[PDB]
């Protein structure tokens, strides 16, 4: 009976990845990595990337809205996209038996859409819900504004469709998105629970549409702006930061590490996290409750970097700016050789849990093989982790102390400084 | 409130609202006018009936 | 043999809807499907029909009806409607099906 | 324990509860007919035709 | 706050069968029932009579 | 293929220490895993009284221990990278541990020395005072929540059961350091815990670590004893909280569960399966299986509703939530019960079929992870006994049919007085009486 | 319009059950006769056949008991037909009146007053000429003059016909040759309306763009039109074979025709 | 839609007006006299038909 097999990894001559690996766990998981996303968007088809995210349960060439849903309910599946400012993934999930039959509909979804235009404008008063329940959390709501305030392009459209857009998107706008980024070169058909030879076949002998980069995404311009949300709201959320590091690139890895050094919320229940400069920092320097974190984004051509904080709306001044001194004072030398070594620890220890759910490991395997068609294995990224010295975060740390920073907050700022003040 | 004391009366709303503000079709022929004439009769009949029941 | 075709447009000059400018499509009678199509048909494609009827109706009022010129010909007629109808009419008999499964 | 076996078999299912209010109808019916018109003619002894008729009948 | 919300005693009006707190309320069900829906029954046969 | 996968799943070893603590786990190629101590002790233990101290309780086993007090203890588990989490329920307490398979043994001591010499400094049980508190303001405004206590505090009124896990006011302002003490003397004992742990680990290894942290002996019959509770009785009524200046209105409607033991939880969730669940944001919409669910798109009835079988040892409750705006509670209870009835009464074995696939799929989410497993095995071992593996789950889930799901809803559901929590501008929806009548007759 | 139909044939019923009792109150040689040979109607019912007839009398032959029964139900039945009508009336206004060629005039509506009610007293006045011109100057012409002799319980008149309104239905009662047959369709004669919402097959909602179904309609209309001849003469040759004829077609062009010939022209428009 | 008591142009009404209707909860049996009054009417009007037919 079953054991052990291997993460295999073809790649067919049209450029499509297909990364499977069979652990025979009683359910399957497969799903389509996509380099589309909200900042292939320009101010002419805002939010059409969002509505093409809600739009999945609409009827393709091969299978019917009813059909579609009827059909995945039938075997106790499922489908979802999730999907990034430059990252879309379409998947399924159910029982072993079934992978056939839920595959039929992931493969029409994101190959054969009709985006029809009753359906379609049917669809739309949507965008108007979706957007309003995920931004119940003010922490959404400053992190648009700080991808604004941090470009002037690409990366600087928001995620969730503008108002004004609503209810302006056209099935044009819908099928011109789909042709020109889902193209066969920016896709990779993942998988897990699955045997390499089948995901292959299906990929190949079913998927098509078109090949070649298509459109490319405008490079990310850094701005370094200043967005201040006045609305009441007792609690003043912020955000300051500074262009971070790419994806892959060297000098991420020591934010990595830059980050776990300073913070990167808690682990123990209710807990005072020690083992956080930035948190004990900033409690050694107000009096009411908070909370204030290491914040870290790797995008393809770019990314953020800086800390997070919430506080009341009076003790946000206090709050932010011995967020900032405690930053400082890691930039200078304040970085032990044993902080370093623990921060090693916590980044080894949150990568490998991550993976445990099989929705963070497809999306681990998926990542990867699309971002490189390869794939390291959990001892080589083990390396480049403690290969980390001492040294490169100190770096880090300057490197956001001295280059020009972005900020977002949002609340009775009243009391709250602005970026010319820290 | 209601303005006019057409459309808000518990009563009058109703002859109101059942023939006098009652959309109808611009184009229904005389073949429609056999609804009322029905109706007519029927008050008609009523009426001398009863004066025939009191003989 | 254009038998079919010699009858149906024979039929077509009988009903007369063509008299008040009617698409044969602007004289089905409105069920279900019929409503379902008609909220599918392009916003044009419905202002167009709209007036067509708008126009028939008042026709009627006046018992009246179009100079002879006017009149919608047999092979000149738009089946604008037909198409998103029968689509209607087989996404339900899908679900109709699918149900007693 | 009637009122247990009288609700699970009767008066549980609403078909069942209307057997029983007709079944039991004819049956409340027979009896309490032949009660009171035995009351009634025991409070009228040999008031009621149906004591004198022997009188005239024939045997 | 609801932490602080109970609900009043109901012993003054409770069956007898039910008053006990430590008891499963379900065995006596059956009869609690049983008996409202014959007095309903008995109601409808006096009717229908 | 499915059926094999479900047999090859490495099988739970159990082995119970003779002080009463039982050790299990299920060993994975996993580099990382998780460890805890699931307690059988919650608030339907505590009285009165000492309501809240389970909680008091839970808040205070992270400050610290005897050996090593505050930030020793933080920051001793913080640099190593782990995990150290948990909570507390109305019975079943427990404190678990995230972190790497290296760590297992070095683990366990932790968990040992929390659960037995907690600190309970008295300058941080003034302080958690004021933190719950607290929280209890902010758990007030979470109608979810605020709704199905006040279900438990009238569907099992007069009883255990019917209190909140954080305990009332005047207690958390009271409760002293004797108590939480007491609590922890009386309830965190060997023969009702359960160290459970799931990953890259060696059951023995666990086993041994165990025998050397956790040693507590049994001399009388008494320690080895654990209590049976006094039963909680149910009781057909309601509680209606109104407040027309709510946003929207909370429902929840009940009958009495049969208690993790009987096998007819199975068919219950099947059942649960075909009426499933809904909200606002569900791509779905008109299409979706769940009849109830489909009206609630078709008709706008709500934002969001929920069937539920929470079991207790000897009890439960069977029922569903939902939310919905003022002017259409009404029709969405009304619909609602319809979806009861129609399970008693007329279920196919189409809804069936696809109510066991959502089961089965839901049961393996349910092992997504170490702690998700370590916290099926904590629950398991505490509550059913011992270990039921998936393949099992499985086969019972297989026999469940038509016939089976109506026989039993029509068990628990038919023609029984149920428990109503109403919190909101409830004024649409009314009377018990009538909503009592919806008990009976698709 | 199912609804408003539905209670329309309700109408229709209740009139007639109405104008029948009237005719048999003046007591004369009609109406008993009528009297008798309706209530007579129910002894086909096999069973609480023979019963039923006892009630309706309220003894053992048509008699006193009979006419004051008679002259309560006719008292009252109007009122019920105003109650109805006031139903009729409530369904329709869900929907609304249809119009000639059957398509929405949702884009056109015009306020009741002042365009049909003005319109509905010109066709007052217009009924009313000949109703008017009829009752003063030729008053017997549309009636029976049987009803001149006062009832005789023993002799039934030579030409007895009903009032000119139930004819065609008299006249498919002397069809069928077989006491429970002819009852049978003369109940049908007028309960077949019930169906016709059903035997609908045109894909159109009125006759006015279908050439054929109006044929089959004017040929029905001329088949009621001559069944009432039928049923104001003898039954003798020639006059039963052609009486026969005109019912089997009033019932073939109802059921059968009409869905067919809906089916077939749905065809020659390509639907 | 959904229950065919609140749309049906008739049971609309039947439950309209007894049976969904709004009642004060304190009523006392002073008011059961409107009931009575028009339960009267119905065996008034019955009773005389019967009387009628005579
Ligand atoms: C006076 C009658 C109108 C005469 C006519 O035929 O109009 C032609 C003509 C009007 O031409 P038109 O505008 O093209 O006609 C359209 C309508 O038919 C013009 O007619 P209208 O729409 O203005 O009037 C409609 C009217 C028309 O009246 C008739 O058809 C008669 O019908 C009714 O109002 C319905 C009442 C029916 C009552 C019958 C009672 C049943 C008893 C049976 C025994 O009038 C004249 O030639 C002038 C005559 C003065
Ligand atoms: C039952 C016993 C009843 C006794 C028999 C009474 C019969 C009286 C004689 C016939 C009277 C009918 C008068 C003829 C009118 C001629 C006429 O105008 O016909 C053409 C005209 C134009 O058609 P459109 O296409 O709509 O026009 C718009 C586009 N240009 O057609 C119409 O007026 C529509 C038809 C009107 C219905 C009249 C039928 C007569 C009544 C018969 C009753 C039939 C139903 C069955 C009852 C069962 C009991
Ligand atoms: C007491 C008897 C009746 C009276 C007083 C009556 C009254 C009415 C009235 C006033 C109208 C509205 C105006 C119109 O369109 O004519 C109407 C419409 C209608 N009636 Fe009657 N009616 C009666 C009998 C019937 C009968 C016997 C039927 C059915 C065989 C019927 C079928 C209809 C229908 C279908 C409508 C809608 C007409 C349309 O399409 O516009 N009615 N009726
Ligand atoms: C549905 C409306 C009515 C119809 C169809 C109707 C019809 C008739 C008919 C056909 C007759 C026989 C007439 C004859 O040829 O002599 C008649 C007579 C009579 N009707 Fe009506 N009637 C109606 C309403 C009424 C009502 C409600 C009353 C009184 C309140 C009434 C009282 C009588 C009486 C007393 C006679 C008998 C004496 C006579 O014939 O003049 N009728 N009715
Ligand atoms: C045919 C005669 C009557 C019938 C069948 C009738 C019936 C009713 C009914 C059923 C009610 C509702 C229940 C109740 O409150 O009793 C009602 C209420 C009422 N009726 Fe009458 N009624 C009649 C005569 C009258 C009379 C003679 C008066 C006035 C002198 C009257 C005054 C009222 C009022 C004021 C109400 C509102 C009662 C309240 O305040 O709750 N009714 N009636
Ligand atoms: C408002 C409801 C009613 C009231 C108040 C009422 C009252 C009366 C009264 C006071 C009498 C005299 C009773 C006596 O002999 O002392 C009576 C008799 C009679 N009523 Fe009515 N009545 C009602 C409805 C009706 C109706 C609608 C009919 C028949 C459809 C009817 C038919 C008669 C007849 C035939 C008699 C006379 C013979 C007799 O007294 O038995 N009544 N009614
Ligand atoms: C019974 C009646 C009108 C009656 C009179 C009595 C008016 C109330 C005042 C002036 C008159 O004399 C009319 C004949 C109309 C019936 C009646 C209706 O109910 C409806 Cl829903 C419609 C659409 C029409 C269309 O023509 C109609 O005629
Ligand atoms: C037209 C008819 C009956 C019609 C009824 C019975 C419908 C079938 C149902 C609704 C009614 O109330 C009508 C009166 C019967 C034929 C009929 C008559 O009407 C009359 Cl007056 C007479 C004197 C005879 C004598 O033989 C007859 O056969
Ligand atoms: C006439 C009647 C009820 C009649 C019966 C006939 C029901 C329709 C079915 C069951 C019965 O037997 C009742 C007596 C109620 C009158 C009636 C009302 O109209 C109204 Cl507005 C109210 C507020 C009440 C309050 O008590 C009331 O009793």
């Amino acid at each position: 009976c079953p054991g052990a097999e291997d993460l295999e990894i073809t790649k067919l001559p049209n450029g499509l990845i297909i990364a499977s690996l069979e652990n025979f766990s009683p359910a399957s998981r497969i799903g389509v990595f996509i380099k589309a996303g909200s900042r292939y968007e320009t101010t002419a088809n805002l939010g059409t990337a969002h509505l093409l995210r809600l739009a999945s349960p609409l009827t393709t060439k091969g299978a019917s809205s009813f059909r579609i849903t009827r059909g995945i309910e039938a075997v106790g599946g499922s489908l979802s996209v999730y999907s990034t400012r430059e990252k879309m993934t379409y998947c399924v999930e159910c029982l072993r038996d079934h992978v056939d039959t839920v595959m039929e509909y992931l493969l029409n979804v994101t190959t054969a859409p009709e985006f029809r235009p009753w359906e379609v404008t049917d669809l739309q008063p949507q965008l108007k819900v979706d957007k309003a329940v995920a931004f119940q959390s003010p922490q959404v709501g400053v992190l648009e504004n700080l991808h604004a305030a941090a470009y002037k392009t690409a990366l600087a459209n928001p995620l969730y469709c503008p108002d004004y857009r609503i209810g302006k998107i056209t099935s044009e706008q819908l099928h011109h998105f789909v042709q020109n980024n889902f193209t066969s070169a920016r896709m990779a058909l993942v998988g897990i629970g699955v045997k390499h030879s089948d995901l292959k076949q299906v990929a190949e002998q079913f998927l098509n549409i078109r090949s070649g980069a298509g459109t490319s995404s405008a490079k990310a311009t850094y701005w370094g702006g200043e967005i201040r949300e006045q609305n009441g709201h007792s609690l003043v959320h912020a955000a300051v930061v500074t262009e971070g590091a790419a994806v892959g690139s060297a000098e991420a890895n020591a934010f990595s590490v830059l980050q776990h050094v300073l913070g990167a919320g808690p682990l123990i229940k209710r807990g005072s996290s020690v083992t956080s400069k930035l948190y004990q920092g900033v409690a050694k320097a107000t009096t009411q409750p908070f909370d204030a974190s290491a914040f870290n984004v790797n995008y393809s051509d770019s990314g953020l970097f800086g800390f997070y904080t919430i506080s009341q709306a009076a003790h946000a001044g206090e709050v932010i700016r011995a967020a900032m001194n405690q930053l400082k004072a890691a930039a200078q030398g304040g970085v032990t050789e044993e902080d370093v070594t623990k921060a090693k620890n916590q980044l080894k220890a949150t990568y490998l849990m991550s993976v445990e759910t099989a929705q963070g490991l497809l999306n681990e395997i998926g990542s990867e093989a699309l971002l490189s068609g390869t794939h390291t294995a959990p001892s080589v990224v083990a390396q480049k982790i403690d290969s980390v010295t001492s040294a490169d975060v100190v770096n880090a740390a300057k490197k956001f102390v001295s280059g020009k920073k972005s900020m977002a907050a949002s609340g009775d700022l009243g009391s709250t400084p602005f970026l010319d003040e820290l | 409130m209601a303005p006019n004391i057409r459309k808000s009366h518990p009563l009058l709303k109703m002859i109101n609202n059942s023939l006098i503000d009652l959309p109808a079709p611009s184009n229904i022929s005389a073949w429609w006018n056999f609804g009322s004439l029905l109706a007519v009769c029927l008050m008609t009949q009523i009426l001398t009936g009863l004066l025939l029941a009191m003989h | 043999g254009r038998l079919m075709d010699r009858i149906r447009k024979w039929y077509y000059n009988a009903a007369g809807f063509n008299k008040y400018g009617l698409m044969r499509d602007d004289t089905l009678y409105e069920d279900d499907d019929v409503k379902e199509a008609l909220k599918r048909l392009p916003k044009d494609l419905y202002n167009e029909r709209m007036f067509r009827i708008k126009r028939a109706l008042d026709l009627s009022l006046k018992h009246r009806i179009l100079p002879k010129e006017q009149w919608v010909k047999y092979e000149e007629d738009k089946p604008y409607l037909e198409p998103y109808l029968k689509e209607v009419i087989r996404e339900r008999l899908e679900r109709e099906a699918w149900n007693k499964k | 324990a009637l009122l247990r076996q009288a609700y699970s078999a009767l008066f549980r299912r609403t078909s069942t509860f209307a057997l029983t209010v007709v079944l039991g109808a004819v049956l409340f019916e027979r009896a309490f007919d032949q009660g009171a018109d035995a009351i009634f003619e025991h409070l009228n002894e040999g008031k009621l035709w149906k004591h004198i008729k022997h009188k005239y009948e024939a045997s | 706050v609801h932490n602080d919300v109970t609900v009043p005693d109901f012993s003054a009006y409770r069956r007898e069968d039910v008053m006990d707190a430590t008891t499963s309320s379900q065995t006596s069900s059956e009869d609690r029932k049983g008996f409202s829906y014959l007095v309903t029954a008995t109601a409808c046969v006096a009717t229908a009579y | 293929t499915y059926a094999q996968t479900l047999q090859n799943i490495p099988e739970t070893n159990v082995t119970t220490l003779d002080n009463g603590l039982r050790v299990a786990s299920e060993e994975s190629s996993q580099p990382t895993c998780t460890v805890g101590v699931w307690i059988g002790a919650g608030s339907r233990y505590e009285n009165e009284k000492n309501n809240g101290a389970g909680y008091f309780v839970e808040h205070l086993a992270f400050k610290g221990t005897k050996k090593r007090p505050c930030a020793a203890f933080e920051k001793e588990v913080e640099s190593m990278g782990a995990h150290f989490n948990g909570y507390t329920s109305r019975e079943q307490t427990a404190f678990y541990i995230k972190a790497l398979s290296k760590d297992m043994p070095k683990v366990v001591e932790l968990l040992a020395d929390v659960v037995q010499n907690c600190a309970l400094e008295e300058s941080q049980i003034e302080k958690e005072r004021g933190v719950i508190l607290q929280e209890l303001k902010e758990m007030d405004n979470d109608m979810t929540n605020v709704t199905f206590d006040y279900l438990h505090a009238t569907a099992f009124q007069g009883t255990a059961l019917a209190r909140t896990v954080e305990g009332t006011t005047e207690n958390i302002k009271h409760l002293t350091r004797a108590d939480l003490a007491s609590y922890i003397d009386t309830h965190f004992k060997a023969p009702r815990m359960v160290l459970a742990a799931a990953g890259g680990i060696s059951h023995k290894e666990l086993v041994d670590a165990a025998r050397q942290h956790f040693s507590g002996v049994s001399f009388t019959y008494k320690e080895d004893a654990v209590p049976i509770l006094p039963r909680c009785r149910f009781t057909g009524s309601e509680i209606r909280a109104r407040d027309d200046a709510l946003p929207v209105a909370h429902v929840a409607l009940a009958v009495e569960g049969p208690g993790w033991a009987d096998p007819d939880n199975v068919v219950l969730h099947v059942a649960n399966a075909i009426i499933g669940r809904y909200d606002r944001t569900f791509g779905g919409g008109k299409h979706l299986s769940s009849r109830l669910a489909a009206l609630a798109v078709e008709h706008k009835l709500c934002h969001s509703f929920q069937t539920f079988n929470t079991s207790y040892s000897d009890t439960g409750l069977f029922g569903f939530h939902f939310v919905a705006d003022p002017l259409s509670i009404d029709d969405m209870m009304f619909c609602a019960q319809g979806e009861w009835m129609r399970l008693c009464t007329s279920t196919t074995e189409s809804e069936v079929k696809r109510a066991k696939n959502h089961l089965r799929s839901a049961m393996v989410a349910q092992l997504d992870g170490t702690t998700p497993v370590c916290e099926t095995i904590g629950s398991h071992l505490l509550n059913y006994g011992r270990r039921i593996s998936l393949e099992e789950w499985d086969s019972r889930i297989s026999a469940v049919d038509a016939r089976m799901v109506r026989d039993v809803c029509s068990k628990y559901i038919y023609d029984k007085c149920p428990a109503l929590a109403a919190v909101g501008p409830i004024e649409q929806l009314l009377d018990y009486n009538r909503i009592r009548s919806g008990m009976y007759w698709i | 319009y199912k609804e408003t139909w539905n209670t329309g044939v309700i109408l229709l019923l209740t009139l007639m059950a109405t104008a029948f009792v009237g005719y048999v109150l003046p007591w004369g040689q009609m109406s008993f006769w009528g009297a008798t040979v309706i209530t007579n109607l129910f002894s086909a019912i096999p069973y609480i056949g023979h019963t039923l007839v006892e009630w309706a009398w309220g003894g053992f032959s048509v008699d006193n008991p009979t006419l004051t029964r008679f002259f309560a139900l006719h008292f009252l039945l109007p009122f019920a037909i105003a109650g109805i009508t006031i139903i009729h009336l409530t369904f329709l206004h869900e929907s609304g009146s249809n119009n000639p060629l059957g398509i929405s005039s949702d884009s056109d509506k015009i306020p009741f007053h002042p365009y049909y009610s003005f319109k509905d007293i010109l066709g007052l006045t217009l009924m009313l000429t000949p109703f008017l011109t009829l009752a003063l100057f030729s008053p017997n012409l549309l009636g029976d003059p049987e009803n001149f002799t006062p009832a005789n319980p023993l002799v039934t008149p030579p030409h007895i016909k009903p009032e000119w309104y139930f004819l065609f239905a008299y006249a498919i009662l002397r069809s069928i040759p077989n006491k429970l047959g002819g009852v049978l369709a003369l109940a049908a004669s007028v309960l077949i309306l019930f169906l016709i919402p059903f035997l609908h097959k045109s894909k159109q909602r009125t006759m006015t763009f279908r050439p054929l179904s109006q044929t089959l309609f004017w040929l029905l209309v001329a088949n009621l039109l001559i069944l009432t001849w039928i049923g104001s003469q003898p039954v003798e040759h020639p006059f039963i074979i052609i009486g026969q004829m005109a019912s089997l077609s009033y019932f073939t062009i109802l059921l059968i025709l009409f869905p067919t010939i809906g089916t077939l022209e749905n065809k020659m428009l390509n639907y």
